[PDB]
Parts: C-alpha cells; sequence; structure tokens
RNA sequence: CUACGCCGCGACGAGUAGGAGGGCCGCUGCGGUGAGCCUUGAAGCCUAGGGCGCGGGCCCGGGUGGAGCCGCCGCAGGUGC
RNA sequence: ACUAAUCGAACCAUCUAGUAGCUGGUUCCCUCCGAAGUUUCCCUCAGGAUAGCUGGCGCUCUCGCAGACCCGAGCCACGCA
RNA sequence: CCGACCCGUCUUGAAACACGGACCAAGGAGUCUAACACGUGCGCGAGUCGGGGGCUCGCACGAAAGCCGCCGUGGCGCAAU
RNA sequence: AGAGGGCGUGAAACCGUUAAGAGGUAAACGGGUGGGGUCCGCGCAGUCCGCCCGGAGGAUUCAACCCGGCGGCGGGUCCGG
C-alpha cells in the first residue's frame, strides 16, 4: 500500500498549467481540435450574463 | 474493369518465403513466429550453412514499392463512411478495406459510396 | 513507469543484463559497507579518506541554538533595507545615515567580503568582523553592537 | 492571475508567465524585408549522381 | 573488407533540443532557418546554443553581464545569452543595456527596464539584426556547479582538492585516516 | 613488403588509372572525375585544373 | 497563430487518423485531407474548402473572412457553384488567383471540385 | 513543405558478455478523443482463403459463436516463455 | 540401540520468503557500438575492491559551406600518429 | 540436386559417452519503498519549497482541486576554516 | 440441443474415420526448381481520360451590359473607433 501513489506539483507549475488551458480555450482551432463543434457559437471567449 | 493505380511499377521481394522459428517444425510449443537465437551454441545464431535464415535489414523492400498490393494500391482501413472520404484525393493510390467488424448494412453502404466516389475497395462483396 | 526501463528490453535475454560467467548473486563482497578496511580498503581509501578514526574532543548535550549565529556580508548588507532607504540616504543633504539592523533581519554577524556604497550607515548587530567593521568605517559609518 | 501589468490581486504574490518568443509568427517573421535582405540566393537545383562513363 | 574502425562513426552532438517547449522549438526553427541561408557563424553558435541541456545553459547574472559589456569598445552592443538573466543584488548602478535572452528573472527585468534599458527575446533579435551584427555573445559559468568540485582526481590521492561525497559536514565525517599524519597518514 | 606488390608505372598505365578509375576527394566524398571543373575547384590554386594536368 | 497553433495540434488532434502508416486529416477545411501546416483548414489565418453542395449537384466553396478569427458563426462564408464542369473550374481559379487569396491551395481546391463533379455524375453501365 | 517533413551526395554493414536507440511490435487497466464498431452479429476459437511488414506482428475473406469490442493522443503496470 | 515405517538428538507450528562468494532458470523484434580473463590490495586462490578494456551522454574547437545552372580566382587548418 | 548432428547451459573447448528436456495448455522470475550520485525535462531563481497545519455547500467525481504569507516554523542553498 | 441436468464457448497435446499424396538410408530442416491439388482473380477479346478534328442530336443560355448580395486588396486616416 505504501507504494507512493501520490505526487506533488509545484504551485507555480501548476498556475502556469491553469493559465496555458485559459489560454488554449479561446482559441477556435484548439478547441475545434478537441472535437467540440463550436461551428455556430458566435464568439469563443463565450461570455454570459449573470441572469444564467 | 477494376479502377487501375496511379502507376503500377515492377513490384520486388527480395524474399517471399517467411521466416520461421529455429525448431519450430520439431515442436508444437514453437510457434513460428520469429525469435532470435541467443543461445551460446547455437548455429542458426551463428549463420552456419544450410541452416535457418535470419532475418536483417538486408532483405528491407524498396521504399517505392513498400506496403503496396499486388494490384498496386496501398491499403487503408475504413470503419464507416465518413472514414471513406479521406481517401477522395489519394484515389489513384490508396484502396479501402472495410473492418472486419462493420455489419453487413454498413458495408453496403460503404461500397455505394466508394463505387461513388471511385474509391478501390478489396473486399466489395464480403457480407451478402 | 515500468515501460520505460531495461527490463522491458531485456526480456529474451537470459541473464538480464547480468552477464553468463559472474552472474547476478545475492552478496558478493558482503552487505552495506562490508570490508571497508580489508577488501574494499583501495575504494575507501580512494573516495573516503578520513572514514577510521577518530579526532577531535566530544562534547555531550550539544546545543544548536547556543551556537546559533548566521552572517551576513557586506555586499549583501544593503539588501535588508527598502530601496526607498538607500536611494533617500544618497540624495540627501545632511550628513543623516540610516541604521540597518541585521538582528532584526536575521543575522547575528556581520562579516567582510564585498565592498560597500560609497556612503555612510550605521549598521547594528551582535559581532562584526574586523575587517566589515574597517570597512563600513571606511564608507564613513558607524559599527555600534547589540546584545 | 494578474496582468503582465498587474499583479494577481487574489494570490498574493503571482504575475502572469513571460513569453520567450514575442512574435510566434514564424512565416511573417521570415518573409519580413529584414530577413530576406540578409540572406543568400536559395540553391534550389538538383545534382544527383552522374553514371562515370 | 575494408581496414578501418567503426567505435568513432557517430558523432555525439545535439542535433535538435531534447526539450518539447513549443515556442522554444519554433525560434529553432527560426534560427535553423537563419543558420542555413545566412554566412554567419553568430547564427550557427546561437542554434547550436539553443539544441543544449539546462547545464549547459547556465544561468548569466546581471553583475557578470554588466562587467562584460562594460569593456572598451561594447557600447551600444547587444548582449545575446542563450538562456537566464539572473539578477544580482550584489550590483548598486545598473546602466543602460539592450539585451536579448531566453529568459529574464522578473526582479532582473524590472532593474533593467527602470535603468532605461531594454529586453529582446530571441525572434525580436532576429528581426533586429539578423546576422549579429553588432551583438556580444556572453554566456553563464559553465563550470559554476556543485558536481565539479567533485569532479577531478579522487579526494584520496596526493595533490587532489576535490570535495568528497559526505552525508554530513563535521569532526566526526572523514577527517581522520588519510586527512592528518597523526592517523595513519595525509597525502 | 609482403603485403604490396609495386613497380615502376609507365605514361600508359597513368593514363588508364586516371581515365578508367580516377576518383577525387571532395569534401571528404569520392567523386568520380567526370569533369574538369571538379579538378580545378580543389586544385587550380596549385595550377593543375584537367585531368592533363592531373596526369602530368 | 498559425505555427504555435500547427505545434500544438500536429500530434495531438480529434481530427488525427493514423492508420497502415498513412495519416489523415478529417477537419472540415482540408484539401487533400492530409495531416499538413499548408493544408489544415483551422490554423490558418485565410483557409479555403470544397464541399458537395447539399443535394448532390454543383460544389460549395467555403473560404474563411480576416475579420471574425474568434468568432466561428460568421468566419466562413460559403457559396454554391452550380454549373457545368469547366465553368465551376474557373470560378474556384478565380476566386483564389484573382483575389490571391491562398495561391498555394489552387490546383488542390480545382482537383477536389473535380473529383466531387466527377463523383456527382450519374454511373455508367 | 506531417520542417518530428521532404530531397541530394559519399562511405560503410561479423559479433558473445555488455551498453544504447527505434518500434504505425504485442498484453491489461485509466484520462481524453474517434457524432468509432456491434443481435442485419462483439470477444474468443478454427481455416488447402487473400495479402502486408526485414521482423516483432497486423489487416481482410469463410465457418463457429452469441454480447460486448477496438483505433488514435497521453497515463500506469502483477505486461511477452 | 529404541523413543508411532523418523534418531550421532523425534514430531508439530512459528521465528522464516533464515543465509548461500555455490548450482539451475531468467519471457518481443530490428538497428548501432562492442569486450575481459591482465595490474595492485584483500584469511584472497569458485569471490570482491581497484586500474585497464566497453557503452552512453555530451561539450569545446578546427576545414569550408560559395557562386540562383555554369564558373578557383612563395602561400594554403587547431592538432594528432 | 546441393547443404544440413539437438536445443538450453556451464565451459579454453558440446553433436557429445556432460547435465535438464516424453508431449500439450495455463501460471512463472530485476519489483516496490528509502537514501544517495550523475544525466535529461519543467517552473522559479539568490532564492526555492507548504510536504505538516489551517480556510473554503464536507463528501457523485471531490480522499481531488483552490487558497494562506504576521502559516516560510523549518529544510536545502547563500561561507569557509 | 452442431444448448439434452458436471449441459455458455470449446484450443492444443492425443485418438478414430474419410479424402489426397508418398514411403528400403529414422524423421524433420535451409536454398532452388518441377509435378499435382485446393482456392483466388466476375481472367477469358482487355483499361482509362485531358485537348483537338469530323459526323449526327439536344438544351439552357456563351461573352458583354443592368440591378442586388457577399467577399479580397488599397486608401494621405479619406472618418470614426
Ligand atoms: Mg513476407
Ligand atoms: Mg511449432
Ligand atoms: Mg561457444
Ligand atoms: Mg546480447
Ligand atoms: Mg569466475
Ligand atoms: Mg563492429
Ligand atoms: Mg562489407
Ligand atoms: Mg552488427
Ligand atoms: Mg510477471
Ligand atoms: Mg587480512
Ligand atoms: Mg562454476
Ligand atoms: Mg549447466
Ligand atoms: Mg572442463
Ligand atoms: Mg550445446
Ligand atoms: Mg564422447
Ligand atoms: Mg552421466
Ligand atoms: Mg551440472
Ligand atoms: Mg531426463
Ligand atoms: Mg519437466
Ligand atoms: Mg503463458
Ligand atoms: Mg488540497
Ligand atoms: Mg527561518
Ligand atoms: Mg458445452
Ligand atoms: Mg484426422
Amino acid at each position: 500500500t505504501w507504494r507512493r501513489w501520490h505526487r506533488r506539483v509545484n504551485t507555480t507549475q501548476k498556475r502556469y498549467a491553469i493559465c496555458s488551458a485559459l489560454a488554449a480555450s479561446a482559441l477556435p482551432a484548439l478547441v475545434m481540435s478537441k472535437g467540440h463543434r463550436i461551428e455556430e457559437v458566435p464568439e469563443l471567449p463565450l461570455v454570459v450574463e449573470d441572469k444564467v | 474493369a477494376a479502377l487501375r493505380p496511379l502507376v503500377k511499377p515492377k513490384i520486388v521481394k527480395k524474399r517471399t518465403k517467411k521466416f520461421i522459428r529455429h525448431q519450430s517444425d520439431r515442436y508444437v510449443k514453437i510457434k513460428r513466429n520469429w525469435r532470435k537465437p541467443r543461445g551460446i551454441d547455437n548455429r542458426v545464431r551463428r549463420r552456419f550453412k544450410g541452416q535457418i535464415l535470419m532475418p536483417n535489414i538486408g532483405y528491407g523492400s524498396n521504399k517505392k514499392t513498400k506496403h503496396m498490393l499486388p494490384s498496386g494500391f496501398r491499403k487503408f482501413l475504413v470503419h464507416n463512411v465518413k472514414e471513406l472520404e479521406v481517401l477522395l484525393m489519394c484515389n489513384k493510390s490508396y484502396c479501402a478495406e472495410i473492418a472486419h467488424n462493420v455489419s453487413s448494412k454498413n458495408r453496403k453502404a460503404i461500397v455505394e459510396r466508394a463505387a461513388q466516389l471511385a474509391i478501390r475497395v478489396t473486399n466489395p462483396n464480403a457480407r451478402l | 513507469p515500468s515501460r520505460l526501463r531495461k527490463t522491458r528490453k531485456l526480456r529474451g535475454h537470459v541473464s538480464h543484463g547480468h552477464g553468463r560467467i559472474g552472474k547476478h548473486r545475492k552478496h558478493p563482497g558482503g552487505r552495506g559497507n562490508a570490508g571497508g578496511l580489508h577488501h574494499h580498503r583501495i575504494n575507501f581509501d580512494k573516495y573516503h579518506p578520513g572514514y577510521f578514526g577518530k579526532v577531535g574532543m566530544k562534547h555531550y548535550h550539544l546545543k544548536r541554538n547556543q551556537s546559533f549565529c548566521p552572517t551576513v556580508n557586506l555586499d549583501k548588507l544593503w539588501t535588508l533595507v527598502s530601496e526607498q532607504t538607500r536611494v533617500n540616504a544618497a540624495k540627501n543633504k545632511t550628513g543623516a545615515a540610516p541604521i540597518i539592523d541585521v538582528v532584526r533581519s536575521g543575522y547575528y554577524k556581520v562579516l567582510g567580503k564585498g565592498k560597500l556604497p560609497k556612503q555612510p550607515v550605521i549598521v547594528k548587530a551582535k559581532f562584526f568582523s574586523r575587517r566589515a567593521e574597517e570597512k563600513i568605517k571606511s564608507v564613513g559609518g558607524a559599527c555600534v553592537l547589540v546584545a | 492571475y494578474g496582468t503582465w501589468r498587474k499583479a494577481a490581486s487574489l494570490k498574493s504574490n503571482y504575475n502572469l508567465p513571460m513569453h520567450k518568443m514575442i512574435n510566434t509568427d514564424l512565416s511573417r517573421i521570415l518573409k519580413s524585408p529584414e530577413i530576406q535582405r540578409a540572406l543568400r540566393a536559395p540553391r534550389k537545383k538538383i545534382h544527383r549522381r552522374v553514371l562515370k562513363k | 573488407g575494408v581496414d578501418i574502425r567503426h567505435n568513432k562513426d557517430r558523432k555525439v552532438r545535439r542535433k535538435e533540443p531534447k526539450s518539447q517547449d513549443i515556442y522554444l522549438r519554433l525560434l529553432v526553427k527560426l534560427y535553423r532557418f537563419l543558420a542555413r541561408r545566412t554566412n554567419s557563424t553568430f547564427n550557427q553558435v546561437v542554434l547550436k546554443r539553443l539544441f543544449m541541456s539546462r547545464t549547459n545553459r547556465p544561468p548569466l547574472s546581471l553583475s557578470r553581464m554588466i562587467r562584460k559589456m562594460k569593456l572598451p569598445g561594447r557600447e551600444n552592443k547587444t548582449a545575446v545569452v542563450v538562456g537566464t538573466i539572473t539578477d544580482d543584488v550584489r550590483v548598486q548602478e545598473v546602466p543602460k543595456l539592450k539585451v536579448c535572452a531566453l529568459r529574464v528573472t522578473s526582479r532582473a527585468r524590472s532593474r533593467i527596464l527602470r535603468a532605461g534599458g531594454k529586453i529582446l527575446t530571441f525572434d525580436q533579435l532576429a528581426l533586429d539584426s539578423p546576422k549579429g551584427c553588432g551583438t556580444v555573445l556572453l554566456s553563464g559559468p559553465r563550470k559554476g556547479r556543485e558536481v565539479y568540485r567533485h569532479f577531478g582526481k579522487a579526494p584520496g590521492t596526493p595533490h587532489s582538492h576535490t570535495k568528497p561525497y559526505v552525508r554530513s559536514k563535521g569532526r566526526k565525517f572523514e577527517r581522520a585516516r588519510g586527512r592528518r599524519a597523526s592517523r595513519g597518514y595525509k597525502n | 613488403e609482403p603485403y604490396i606488390a609495386w613497380g615502376y608505372p609507365n605514361l600508359k598505365s597513368v593514363n588508364e588509372l586516371i581515365y578508367k578509375r580516377g576518383y577525387g576527394k571532395i569534401n571528404k566524398k569520392r567523386i568520380a572525375l567526370t569533369d574538369n571543373a571538379l579538378i580545378a575547384r580543389s586544385l587550380g590554386k596549385y595550377g593543375i585544373i584537367c585531368m592533363e594536368d592531373l596526369i602530368h | 497563430s498559425a505555427h504555435l497553433q500547427w505545434m500544438v495540434v500536429r500530434n495531438c488532434s480529434s481530427f488525427l487518423i493514423k492508420r497502415n502508416k498513412q495519416t489523415y486529416s478529417t477537419e472540415p477545411n482540408n484539401l487533400k485531407a492530409r495531416n499538413s501546416f499548408r493544408y489544415n483548414g483551422l490554423i490558418h489565418r485565410k483557409t479555403v474548402g470544397v464541399e458537395p453542395a447539399a443535394d448532390g449537384k454543383g460544389v460549395v466553396v467555403v473560404i474563411k473572412r480576416r475579420s471574425g478569427q474568434r468568432k466561428p458563426a460568421t468566419s466562413y462564408v460559403r457559396t454554391t457553384i452550380n454549373k457545368n464542369a469547366r465553368a465551376t473550374l474557373s470560378s474556384i481559379r478565380h476566386m483564389i488567383r484573382k483575389n490571391k487569396y491562398r495561391p498555394d491551395l489552387r490546383m488542390a481546391a480545382i482537383r477536389r471540385a473535380s473529383a466531387i463533379l466527377r463523383s456527382q455524375k450519374p454511373v455508367m453501365v
């Protein structure tokens, strides 16, 4: 049971990866290459009002 | 009759037989899949004359005619109609195999679509 | 990842990379640092000189806190205050000098490596080295002691 | 996460990572006139082997 | 049969970065093109440095960069380091420097820009001086690593001052026999 | 001596050897001497610019 | 950027098919349907694609407009050409060449339109 | 012109112990992805059937079977006789 | 001698997966490189440490990269054996 | 027709009158932890690191992820002798 | 029930029968052919397709103009943003 199942990652690297994922989510080619069927979405950084 | 490839060079095979595993003839427990002999006294490994030949890179096929079928086309595996339109522009050099697990009613549609697109199918009459 | 290791490439090779003649046996040579004076003597002398024997005075119940005395050098001395402090002192018309409290910054002794910018400063420290005091005096500053 | 001008106000030590390549448009970089003036002419002729008669 | 020896046939050298960093690979593409299509040897050196590992691209301190750029005749030249520029808090005044680097530490960047300096990435350097004209190519101290204090002749040999591997430093840890004449020998 | 056979070639032997089997070491490559430019680009600084100059 | 997005998706894409020592790309605007930087139909600021029409007659030429790069709902303009083969090919040639809209895809688009029309014409006996 | 791509020229090719690289070689499971496959027939098995690869191996046809299975990008091994 | 087919110290369970410098085995493919049985020390002589022989990773340099097809225009590299 | 002794293994030397192997199926052997050393990749960089604790509807996932900064105590590094 | 109460699938070793072939240097194997056989190729009058010439038929409409829509490029920033 003491296989060392868990890994610790640097906080700065985890924040770096979050920033990279967010930046990639705003590019239509990458979101399309994830196969997300965005061909009629009006604007890729899709923002809606707070009423949602 | 059949669709013809773009070019049909003369395919030259350096070796036509299969490389059988050493002593695969003497045992059922030994499959004919090639395994490199690593015994200290192994005469096949030592390359004595009249023995089982070992595969090496010198037997490699010509890169121009590598993976060509006898018809001259090169094979690509497709599972549905959507994967068949990747060959629309590779028409004259690549043919299609419908995968073995595709049902008969679906491979009928695949065959008809390939006939429309002038794509060659190596197993066009396969579930009927 | 076990898929990236030698064991996946050693399948089919009988000796598993350990040789046919000498083989892979349990413990040839002994266990641990065995025979460091008898049959591993050359290795011990070559790479770990000084390993065998006693030197010096033993001291029971050593307390590290008693001898705790961190040091700071004069080249890093001005990093203990803000940049505003140093620029204000440099552009100050009067001869007023800022106070740097290395005990507040976490250091007990000021050492003398490096050089100081040519401007006075008061340095509060528990201990000073001779050359550090000489340099602080040389730039027109003062060394004052704390307990 | 902050701007590149601002640090993040909700992480107390964090700022956005920096780019080691500001302009990633290789096509426009290579087609820029200042790059093109410095280049030698392309050698686009293929010199296949000559059968030694 | 031919009487040659094949043990030195394959030259061991970096032909590409081992890193998968896509920005590094893009500017490797840029300098591969420049090194091929120019006669500049600066581009060749910079490309082969881009291939190099992190231990072969040591960080360059601000103090060392300032000292090298302070030498005569190096006014209004671009300091180019294939690596990281590091802040040195031991230097008090920072001059106006035009520097190209792969990475700049945040504090060093703040100091350089406050000093009126300019910081360029390698693509900007390619646009600014495609052949590397007016550049001072600098390297960090390659042997400024702790491993090199252990590399060399073995510690237990005469006239070797190489650091041994010890788990702790103290009077009880590798100081007795082979270290002083009073315990066996010294060398 | 036991590993070689050697002697004094004549003009005909030199001509046959250079013309039929003459290869140059250009850029560390074994290049057949099919043109005089290959000789000129490597040996022109010494005044040798053709097969005849090489043979001479 | 096109090169950056290519470095991202050159080997990790949901349109990527790797089979039988071949590779293919099935993104919508890929002439020749190959995995390549030149023919990728997503990463470029301007792209052109040729598809069969909704009904099996004619072609639909789709081009990527310059402005709405991040707005996929209005980033593509589709025009249907339902003329004879020579007129259709001339129209596609004029759209690519006269506009200087990616002139390196001209023959790819012409050949794809020819393939589509040849597929659309009725079979023989 | 999948720049991790494509093209050219030259030389070279034995190999135990051992070392390294590549593997669109193979097994099982996980995160993604294939608007993937499947009771109009999955896995498994059998086959004087057709082929591909230097090879590890793989694809397709026919039969049996009767409910699940695989490709690609990563991940992890109780992973190959 | 005998002490449940066991006796120069029974049987059972556990410590215990006892230790072994000794014997046996050690699972897919291709490609590249490729040995040693010698020096010194060891209660060492069926074993190790050490140097040598091997592989891998590199790095620092050197020759020039030529004319877009063509077309050299006393003196011809750091050094090594 | 020509060539062709049975593999594995220890060995200077195996086809050996050296040992193991009647045959077939399934199982079957460099693993995990800790500590070092060097190489490579990544982030930050004279700093770096929250791993222990705490705060966040406590909990499908979530035993995750996020945050602390007067939680950086502390470890390692920044000074040796 | 080619699922019949140790009954999902149903491998190999081994065995019976049928069919084909062969047989005095134990079988088995490598290379090269030849003979036979089972299958495969919709083999069985042998491809296509770009332009042009000629014949005999069809049909919107060919160019050029007009209106509308939509794009690409350029514009002292024509004007803002
Ligand atoms: Mg074969
Ligand atoms: Mg067998
Ligand atoms: Mg032998
Ligand atoms: Mg081996
Ligand atoms: Mg021995
Ligand atoms: Mg060799
Ligand atoms: Mg040879
Ligand atoms: Mg070899
Ligand atoms: Mg196992
Ligand atoms: Mg002794
Ligand atoms: Mg022995
Ligand atoms: Mg043995
Ligand atoms: Mg013997
Ligand atoms: Mg033997
Ligand atoms: Mg005998
Ligand atoms: Mg015996
Ligand atoms: Mg024995
Ligand atoms: Mg036996
Ligand atoms: Mg047995
Ligand atoms: Mg098994
Ligand atoms: Mg947490
Ligand atoms: Mg502290
Ligand atoms: Mg049954
Ligand atoms: Mg039978």
